[PDB]
């Protein structure tokens, strides 16, 4: 339903469903579409299902591709700075199709 | 041959038995060397002359 | 904590450290290898979706948290066997007597008990001696 | 090029496990 959606909200609506009591089925995370960017940094993107979380935040955005690879830990630009900034101390995984 | 936590084994007896082929009776087998190699092995092949 | 060594202006990502791995680690088992991480289905020679490269930058940079700094660790393993010894501490050359009731720290093995020239057959590389019970009985001399 | 022959190991392959002397 949150991957699936009709009006994903832009950068200036980070649109955050906040994740609990769910289950952590991540097979609908790796078969739904090709993907273009697949980074994970703080927690392995296989080595995941193993472990369980509190709560889980997910923000769709809408942006290009320059803005995709933009959206890191460390970094600056249009997007990184003025609008969502990403922390440093980020663990997770980001999704880019 | 081991390597159980590195520290490969070498022991060694040297006799020059009946020489027939791989014998039967018992003999002790003395150490040469232990050298605490630390690294990964998993093959063996050896060289010739 | 080593801030003086692993970080400069502008950051610092030198340092490296792996978290794709195949399996778990056996004890004291280097790894290191550039092998590209394909966890996917496909065979991935290269980067990309779902399969990507094993070890990540630590990210070192500066100071951002103090449970983020950069920490030198460096671990001491010592092997508290019966083996020929070779590091020692400070030492004392007390000179052997036999036939006597002594106080014995013999190569690091300490302990109570006379001592008398034997007539065992040590092998070069046989250190300590024992009895039927697993118990210290005869050590050679490591000097005569 | 070599030859496979199997044989049997009979009894053999037994060290000394540690540096501590020992008898009877
Ligand atoms: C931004 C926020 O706080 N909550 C948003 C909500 O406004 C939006 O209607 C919904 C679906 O788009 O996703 C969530
Ligand atoms: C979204 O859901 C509809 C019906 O629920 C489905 O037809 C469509 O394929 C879904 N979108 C994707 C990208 O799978
Ligand atoms: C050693 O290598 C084998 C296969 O080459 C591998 O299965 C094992 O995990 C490795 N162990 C270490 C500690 O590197
Ligand atoms: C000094 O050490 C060497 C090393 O074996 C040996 O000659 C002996 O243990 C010592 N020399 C003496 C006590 O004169």
């Amino acid at each position: 339903e949150v991957f699936n959606a009709t009006r994903f909200a832009s950068v200036y609506a980070w649109n955050r469903t906040r994740i609990s009591n769910c289950v952590a089925d991540y097979s609908v995370l790796y078969n739904f579409a090709p993907f273009f960017a697949f980074k994970c940094y703080g927690v392995s993107p296989t080595k995941l299902n193993d472990l369980c979380f509190t709560n889980v935040y997910a923000d769709s955005f809408v942006i290009k591709g320059n803005e995709v690879s933009q959206i890191a830990p460390g970094q600056t630009g249009n997007i990184a700075d003025y609008n969502y900034k990403l922390p440093d101390d980020f663990t997770g995984c980001v999704i880019a199709w | 041959f081991k390597n159980i936590d590195g520290y490969f084994k070498i022991y060694s007896k040297h006799t020059p038995i009946i020489g027939r082929d791989f014998p039967q009776g018992f003999s002790a087998l003395e150490p040469l060397v232990d050298l605490p190699i630390g690294i990964n092995i998993t093959r063996f092949q050896t060289l010739l002359a | 904590n080593s801030n003086k060594l692993d970080s400069k202006h502008s950051g610092n990502y030198d340092y490296w450290y792996r978290l794709f791995r195949k399996s778990k680690l056996k004890p004291f088992e280097r790894d290191i290898s550039t092998e590209i991480y394909q966890a996917g289905n496909k065979p991935c020679k290269g980067k990309g979706p779902n399969c990507y490269f094993p070890l990540q930058s630590y990210g070192f940079r500066p100071t951002y948290g103090v449970g983020h700094q950069p920490y030198r660790v460096v671990v001491l393993s010592f092997e508290l066997l019966h083996a020929p010894a070779t590091v020692c501490g400070p030492k004392k050359s007390t000179n052997l007597v036999k036939n006597k009731c002594v106080n014995f720290n013999f190569n690091g093995l300490t302990g109570t008990g006379v001592l008398t020239k034997s007539n065992k057959k040590f092998l070069p590389f046989q250190q300590f001696g024992r009895d039927i019970v697993d118990t210290t009985d005869a050590v050679r001399d490591p000097q005569t | 090029t070599t030859t496979q022959s199997y044989t049997n190991s009979f009894t053999r392959g037994v060290y000394y496990p540690d540096k501590v002397f020992r008898s009877s």
